RNA sequence: GCCCGGAUAGCUCAGGGUAGAGCAGGGGAUUGAAAAUCCCCGUGUCCUUGGUUCGAUUCCGAGUCCGGGCACCA
RNA sequence: UGGGAGAGGGUGGUGGAAUUCCCGGAGUAGCGGUGAAAUGCGCAGAUACCGGGAGGAACGCCGAUGGCGAAGGCAGCCAC
RNA sequence: GGGCCUGACUGCGAGGCCUGCAAGCCGAGCAGGGGCGAAAGCCGGGCCUAGUGAACCGGUGGUCCCGUGUGGAAGGGCCAU
RNA sequence: UGGUGUUGGCUCUUGGUCGCGCCUGCGUAGGAUAGGUGGGAGCCUGUGAACCCCCGCCUCCGGGUGGGGGGGAGGCGCCGGUGAAAUACCACCCUGGCGCGGCUGGGGGCCUAACCCUCGGAUGGGGGGACAGCGCUUGGCGGGCAGUUUGACUGGGGCGGU
RNA sequence: CGUAGGGUUAGGCGGGACCUAAGGUGAAGCCGAAAGGCGUAGCCGAAGGGCAGCCGGUUAAUAUUCCGGCCCUUCCCGCAG
RNA sequence: GUAGGGAAACCGAGUCCGAACAGGGCGCAGCGGCCGCAAAGUCCGCGGCCGUGGACCCGAAACCGGGCGAGCUAGCCCUGGCCAGGGUGAAGCUGGGGUGAGACCCAGUGGAGGCCCGAACCGGUGGGGGAUGCAAACCCCUCGGAUGAGCUGGGGCUAGGAGUGAAAAGCUAACCGAGCCCGGAGAUAGCUGGUUCUCCCCGAAAUGACUUUAGGGUCAGCCUCAGGCG
RNA sequence: UGGUUCGUGGAGCCAUGGGGGAAUCUGGGCGGACCACCGCCUAAGGCUAAGUACUCCGGGUGACCGAUAGCGCACCAGUAC
RNA sequence: AGCCGGUAGCGGGCGUGGAUCCCUGGAUGUCCGAAUGGGGGAACCCGGCCGGCGGGAACGCCGGUCACCGCGCGCGCGGGGGGAACCUGGGGAACUGAAACAUCUCAGUACCCAGAGGAGAGGAAAGAGAAAUCGACUCCCUGAGUAGCGGCGAGCGA
């Protein structure tokens, strides 16, 4: 899964750590680290589709975001999208974040 | 999530009003299906501006309902007639006591919105109703005369 | 180390006001026998200790003993 | 030539009873089985009772000391 | 064998044995508060030599020593195990 | 694989806690079906009393009871008999048990509109359907793969022994 | 082999200005931290399809290529039907 | 460097343990006649040795990264090509017989097949030769397949923990139980080898203890030099 | 989960993949869990010389090499092979 | 005052009317290459449009133009690729060290990728951190192998 459309949010690299033992705080003699590896964490990205000046338009977006799609939808209604493939309807629709 | 419903909807609210939803619920059925609109904040004082605009024209439209009220329970309308002693030989009619009135006091007036359901066809002081919108009726005394 | 349990007759087990039940053991009926069956009979500090109650198997507290169950081990 | 009785044979169809299993409901402490029992099955809800479903095999009463076939053998009902 | 008892002490320790280290061992005497004995005195477990395990990490009871602006607290330290 | 996001609508049936209402509580002796302690010589009934019939009922089956049509001057206490504990009314509560309300949590049936699949037709139709898929998080199985470990002495090493 | 000079001639032979095969590439579209990976059409891709030349002579050295003879293809423009 | 003791608060020529004015641990104080010399200490230079670095030099088998390879070989894909000659003689079909009709039998025709013999082509069984070869797999004789699961040309696809494999851990460019190149990189090697002028004085050890230790180490023993003691 | 000296630690701070989700100075972040008090600072927009690094290139200078040395190459070398 | 590159020679020319040569600007600049009309096995092949050349319509040649993507209202402007090291961002090993090894180390190193430029990054406090103090960021010295971190091991280190 890629990439949001609105935030910019994307995958990032994290660790998998896994431990054994009893923490200190219970009493153990403490946490031991019995393998450290790479990961990946990902955005939760969906699928909005929203119709706009009559055509459908499609954002990936992280659950995150979605209402800030409508919020977009809401402010397009000052511009004249009407004649527009639906290509540059969202071109104009990002313009404004 | 709150939205303005535009519509009145089945346990959910009257047109203008502004309800709690469940997200899924407005932005998959009632946004796409013109049944109501995100309680945002822009079009939030819009449902303002337009509440405002009809509290206006609708106590105006009860103000010029006045101006006619006290200008009319406020004199009579003398309406000549030929007749024999009680029963007119032709009768006088809504349209009649519309002409008449803009005639002497020379005040515009609906016919149809003047409650004479059989045309007067007899002499005498007659009391009758004007409703020149609901709530706000007017008494009209008029006097029919040889 | 921590939580849940149990403990009641020879044996397995049921339960604020009873001490039960079955099976082992005994006699009686019955039979070629061995059983099944049928009558009766026993066999309790209800682990111990201290308190609740008018009273304790029961409630509470505390120990001993045996089960479980979870976790940790420089 | 005209007639008859018949589980004679072959093909296709199709009808109800019963058993089993599956689902639904209702219900609780046993069911089954034997000379007596035990294995088995059952509170993880059996047996017994009611509705639905699936499928195979055999055709109760009629039926008999009966009928048919050369014998082996042939039995729900229908058509050929 | 018996009577009374808890020294199977606390705080220290001259001087030695043994020995690569680290350990292991024996130890008079002084102080506190005791036991026994009339007293001299003895007593810091057991006739003796086996019955054991450095450090790190952590538990517990004390101590009130540090406490991340300050007062507390978290968490350490120290003594005992 | 639980929780949660994307994730919606309508129902049915549940469970758990919290608040209020109403009851349930029968060893023994005794008026009978006595929860605990406390208050307390009066509560009541025209703001309907003793018998009748519908019941939710709970019945240890003797009784308890609520609202109903009865119903038109009457009830039961202090009294006391044996009680460990008096009885009427009031009250805080205990073991239960619904009735409602609060937040909740679970199952079941349906729906369509997110999402998925499909349709020479695509702002649409059909199908699946809030499941599946995908994000974050939980625990599990996991030589399919990965990094490694697998002691020393020894009349050679292993085996045995230590 | 060393040095120098000379030598390979096409509308018809082979390939290109034609076709498509595996495959490759790829408007649309899909996916992936980046690099990139996919992908219907389309395009590319041959020893497959398609398409007009035979015989003889000539040079030291080329020849279905030059020449000789007899044949043929496509494109352009014109005339007739 | 001029103060140390204590875990610390802190005190201080003392401090810590302790109830202690107890005991103990760790600490505290130049040479000659105010001038001179010397000295703590410190700074620079020089030499020995140690720590960190590749650290005396050369040497692995390997591990990891990023690329280069299927013009060899293995499989598959697309498109073409090749297999002398001879032999055997299936089904079917025709006629004849047969029978109630049939099965079936006979002859003729026919030309099937991971059929037979044998060149090309593909192989590589046995022996001999070759063995600083003609050749980093060849030569002679012999032998297997040779219409098929056949052989072969051209165009393509799949690769490194990956491909492909009628399976041998085979093959993936003449050494594959994990290809090749460059890079990490001077990897690491407690092992083996090697270590370069001269003279002079002294001169060992191959034991002990402990050691995933035993052909490697740390301490001690034993050698050497400086200063001091006597 | 990463960053920092900080390897789960008493673990703050800075960053952020997932969930929940404010306020506009009487708002908000920080001073190493947390709370009080006392201070510090104003997040979620952007830009900004110089002082710093390097050496394909030019010049200057060596107790730098002097043809097995010095760059792999003093020479027709990233060549022949 | 000589000159026609290394390069002499054959055979021919030039220069005080200022050559050769050196510096700056300009003109020309086949084909490939980001390569960009299309294609392609780089340096070859095949085109459209406008204009020209030939006898020229077929055929050929000459000149101009024709890729994609981004941003602004078909028109413009911009991008693409390269550069020894250096720089920032996105990813990111292992040998080795720990005298075995897994946490830890090597190291956010090698390396891949994106981007930038003569530099790049950073930068005008929601800072520091105890000074009742300071006052953007960068770079050097020191603070300091300190504070700390650590199978409290090897080491790591403000
Ligand atoms: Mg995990
Ligand atoms: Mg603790
Ligand atoms: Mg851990
Ligand atoms: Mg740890
Ligand atoms: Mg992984
Ligand atoms: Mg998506
Ligand atoms: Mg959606
Ligand atoms: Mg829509
Ligand atoms: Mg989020
Ligand atoms: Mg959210
Ligand atoms: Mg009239
Ligand atoms: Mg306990
Ligand atoms: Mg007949
Ligand atoms: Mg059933
Ligand atoms: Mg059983
Ligand atoms: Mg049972
Ligand atoms: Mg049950
Ligand atoms: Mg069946
Ligand atoms: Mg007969
Ligand atoms: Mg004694
Ligand atoms: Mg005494
Ligand atoms: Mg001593
Ligand atoms: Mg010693
Ligand atoms: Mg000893
Ligand atoms: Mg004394
Ligand atoms: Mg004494
Ligand atoms: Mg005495
Ligand atoms: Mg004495
Ligand atoms: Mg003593
Ligand atoms: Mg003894
Ligand atoms: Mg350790
Ligand atoms: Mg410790
Ligand atoms: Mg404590
Ligand atoms: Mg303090
Ligand atoms: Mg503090
Ligand atoms: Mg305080
Ligand atoms: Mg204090
Ligand atoms: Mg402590
Ligand atoms: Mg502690
Ligand atoms: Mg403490
Ligand atoms: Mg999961
Ligand atoms: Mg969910
Ligand atoms: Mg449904
Ligand atoms: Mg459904
Ligand atoms: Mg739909
Ligand atoms: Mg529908
Ligand atoms: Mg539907
Ligand atoms: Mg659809
Ligand atoms: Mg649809
Ligand atoms: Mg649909
Ligand atoms: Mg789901
Ligand atoms: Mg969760
Ligand atoms: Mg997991
Ligand atoms: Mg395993
Ligand atoms: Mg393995
Ligand atoms: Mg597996
Ligand atoms: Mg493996
Ligand atoms: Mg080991
Ligand atoms: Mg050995
Ligand atoms: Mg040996
Ligand atoms: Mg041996
Ligand atoms: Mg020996
Ligand atoms: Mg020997
Ligand atoms: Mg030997
Ligand atoms: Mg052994
Ligand atoms: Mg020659
Ligand atoms: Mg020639
Ligand atoms: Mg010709
Ligand atoms: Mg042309
Ligand atoms: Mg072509
Ligand atoms: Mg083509
Ligand atoms: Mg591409
Ligand atoms: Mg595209
Ligand atoms: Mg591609
Ligand atoms: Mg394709
Ligand atoms: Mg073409
Ligand atoms: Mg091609
Ligand atoms: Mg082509
Ligand atoms: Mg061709
Ligand atoms: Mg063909
Ligand atoms: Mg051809
Ligand atoms: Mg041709
Ligand atoms: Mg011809
Ligand atoms: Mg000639
Ligand atoms: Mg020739
Ligand atoms: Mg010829
Ligand atoms: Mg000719
Ligand atoms: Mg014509
Ligand atoms: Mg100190
Ligand atoms: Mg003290
Ligand atoms: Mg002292
Ligand atoms: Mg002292
Ligand atoms: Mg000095
Ligand atoms: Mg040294
Ligand atoms: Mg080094
Ligand atoms: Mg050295
Ligand atoms: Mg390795
Ligand atoms: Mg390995
Ligand atoms: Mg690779
Ligand atoms: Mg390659
Ligand atoms: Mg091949
Ligand atoms: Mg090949
Ligand atoms: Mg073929
Ligand atoms: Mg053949
Ligand atoms: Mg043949
Ligand atoms: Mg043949
Ligand atoms: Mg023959
Ligand atoms: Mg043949
Ligand atoms: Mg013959
Ligand atoms: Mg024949
Ligand atoms: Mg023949
Ligand atoms: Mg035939
Ligand atoms: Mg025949
Ligand atoms: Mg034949
Ligand atoms: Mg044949
Ligand atoms: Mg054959
Ligand atoms: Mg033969
Ligand atoms: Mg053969
Ligand atoms: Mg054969
Ligand atoms: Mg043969
Ligand atoms: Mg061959
Ligand atoms: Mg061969
Ligand atoms: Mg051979
Ligand atoms: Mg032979
Ligand atoms: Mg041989
Ligand atoms: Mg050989
Ligand atoms: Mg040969
Ligand atoms: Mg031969
Ligand atoms: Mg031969
Ligand atoms: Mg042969
Ligand atoms: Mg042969
Ligand atoms: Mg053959
Ligand atoms: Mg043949
Ligand atoms: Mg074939
Ligand atoms: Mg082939
Ligand atoms: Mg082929
Ligand atoms: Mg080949
Ligand atoms: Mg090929
Ligand atoms: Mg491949
Ligand atoms: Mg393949
Ligand atoms: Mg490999
Ligand atoms: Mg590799
Ligand atoms: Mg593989
Ligand atoms: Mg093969
Ligand atoms: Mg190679
Ligand atoms: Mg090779
Ligand atoms: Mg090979
Ligand atoms: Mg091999
Ligand atoms: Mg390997
Ligand atoms: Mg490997
Ligand atoms: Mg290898
Ligand atoms: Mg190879
Ligand atoms: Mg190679
Ligand atoms: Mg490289
Ligand atoms: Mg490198
Ligand atoms: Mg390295
Ligand atoms: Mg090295
Ligand atoms: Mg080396
Ligand atoms: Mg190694
Ligand atoms: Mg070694
Ligand atoms: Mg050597
Ligand atoms: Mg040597
Ligand atoms: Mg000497
Ligand atoms: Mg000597
Ligand atoms: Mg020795
Ligand atoms: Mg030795
Ligand atoms: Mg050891
Ligand atoms: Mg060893
Ligand atoms: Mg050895
Ligand atoms: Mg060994
Ligand atoms: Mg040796
Ligand atoms: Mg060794
Ligand atoms: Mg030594
Ligand atoms: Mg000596
Ligand atoms: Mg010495
Ligand atoms: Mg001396
Ligand atoms: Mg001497
Ligand atoms: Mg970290
Ligand atoms: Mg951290
Ligand atoms: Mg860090
Ligand atoms: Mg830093
Ligand atoms: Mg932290
Ligand atoms: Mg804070
Ligand atoms: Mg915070
Ligand atoms: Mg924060
Ligand atoms: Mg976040
Ligand atoms: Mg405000
Ligand atoms: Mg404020
Ligand atoms: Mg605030
Ligand atoms: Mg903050
Ligand atoms: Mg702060
Ligand atoms: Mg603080
Ligand atoms: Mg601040
Ligand atoms: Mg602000
Ligand atoms: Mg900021
Ligand atoms: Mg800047
Ligand atoms: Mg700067
Ligand atoms: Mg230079
Ligand atoms: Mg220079
Ligand atoms: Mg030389
Ligand atoms: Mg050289
Ligand atoms: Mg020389
Ligand atoms: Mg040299
Ligand atoms: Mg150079
Ligand atoms: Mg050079
Ligand atoms: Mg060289
Ligand atoms: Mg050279
Ligand atoms: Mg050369
Ligand atoms: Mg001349
Ligand atoms: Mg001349
Ligand atoms: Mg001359
Ligand atoms: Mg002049
Ligand atoms: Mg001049
Ligand atoms: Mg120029
Ligand atoms: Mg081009
Ligand atoms: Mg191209
Ligand atoms: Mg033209
Ligand atoms: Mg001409
Ligand atoms: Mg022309
Ligand atoms: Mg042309
Ligand atoms: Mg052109
Ligand atoms: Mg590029
Ligand atoms: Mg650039
Ligand atoms: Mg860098
Ligand atoms: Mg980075
Ligand atoms: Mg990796
Ligand atoms: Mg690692
Ligand atoms: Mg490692
Ligand atoms: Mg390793
Ligand atoms: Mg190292
Ligand atoms: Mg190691
Ligand atoms: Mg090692
Ligand atoms: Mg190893
Ligand atoms: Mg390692
Ligand atoms: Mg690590
Ligand atoms: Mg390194
Ligand atoms: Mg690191
Ligand atoms: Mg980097
Ligand atoms: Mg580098
Ligand atoms: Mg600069
Ligand atoms: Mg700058
Ligand atoms: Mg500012
Ligand atoms: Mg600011
Ligand atoms: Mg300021
Ligand atoms: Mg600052
Ligand atoms: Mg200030
Ligand atoms: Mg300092
Ligand atoms: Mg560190
Ligand atoms: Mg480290
Ligand atoms: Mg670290
Ligand atoms: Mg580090």
């Amino acid at each position: 899964s890629k990439v949001c459309e609105i935030s910019g949010k994307r995958p990032i690299v994290a660790n998998s750590i896994q431990r054994r033992g009893k923490a200190k705080r219970e009493g153990g003699v403490g946490k031991k680290t019995t393998g450290i590896s790479k990961r990946r964490q990902y955005p939760n990205l969906q699928k909005v589709r929203v119709r706009v000046a009559g055509q459908e338009i499609t954002f990936r977006v992280a659950a995150s975001h979605i209402p800030k799609v409508y919020e977009l939808v809401e402010r397009a209604k000052g511009l004249k999208l009407e004649g527009l493939s639906p290509k540059e309807i969202k071109k104009e629709l990002l313009k404004l974040l | 999530m709150k939205v303005i419903l535009l519509e009145p909807l089945e346990n959910l609210g009257d047109v203008g009003q502004v309800v709690d939803v469940k997200p899924g619920y407005a932005r998959n059925y009632l946004l796409p299906r013109g049944l109501a609109v995100l309680a945002t904040e822009s079009n939030l004082k819009a449902l303002e501006a337009r509440i405002r605009a009809q509290a206006k024209r609708l106590a105006e439209r009860k103000a010029e309902a006045e101006r006619l009220k006290e200008i009319l329970e406020n004199l009579t309308l003398t309406i000549p007639v030929r007749a024999g002693e009680t029963k007119i030989y032709g009768s006088v009619t809504a349209k009649d006591i519309a002409e008449a009135l803009s005639r002497q006091h020379g005040v515009t007036i609906d016919p149809k919105r003047l409650a004479l359901e059989k045309p007067i066809k007899e002499l005498g002081e007659y009391v009758l109703t004007y409703k020149p919108h609901p709530e706000v009726p007017i008494q009209l005394k008029v006097s029919v005369v040889a």
